[PDB]
């Protein structure tokens, strides 16, 4: 069932998302973005 | 090999065969017997790994011949490493 998965793009490989984790921590650094930064502390305060 | 496993008591013949100098301890030769023979290890599609060998614990009062077992069972495997926590005339469990 894996193995038909994996041809069919569901479910990836081990060793080709090893190669993909390092892909994406070579290049991307993301930022949050101004108007997702009220909404984080708004729900942070709620908490507390 | 093949005739005496056709045999319809093979199993029980084998679990009797299992210490013969230990008497009336058939469910500890039953265990030994499973451990001896052991079960297959299994990594399926490379990413989940099921371990395929059966480990027994004897835990017994003294004077319940529990070391004869292991004797016979060195005598018997392939490849048997004798190891004791208590004594120091053994090999060592810890890599060095
Ligand atoms: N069911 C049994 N059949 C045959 N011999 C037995 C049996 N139970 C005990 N013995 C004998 O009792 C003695 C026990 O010695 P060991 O097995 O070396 O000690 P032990 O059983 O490991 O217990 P410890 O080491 O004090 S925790 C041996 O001489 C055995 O042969
Ligand atoms: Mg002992």
């Amino acid at each position: 069932m894996q193995n038909q998965q994996e041809e069919n793009g569901s479910e990836i490989s081990i060793e080709k998302m090893k190669r993909y984790i390092t892909y994406c921590r070579l290049k991307c650094a993301p930022r949050l973005s101004p108007q997702a930064a009220e909404k984080l502390s708004s729900n942070f305060v709620t908490i507390r | 090999f093949r005739k005496i496993s056709r045999d319809r008591g093979i199993i029980d013949k084998i679990i009797s065969s299992m210490a013969p100098s230990i008497y009336g301890h058939r469910d500890i030769k039953t265990a030994v017997a499973c451990s001896l023979f052991g079960g297959v290890p299994k990594n399926v599609n490379g990413k989940h790994s099921i371990r395929g060998d059966i480990n027994v614990l004897l835990l017994g009062d003294p004077g319940t011949a529990k070391s004869q077992i292991l004797k016979y069972v060195e005598k018997t495997a392939h490849r048997a490493v004798f190891a004791t926590g208590q004594g120091a005339s053994a090999v060592g469990l810890t890599a060095s």
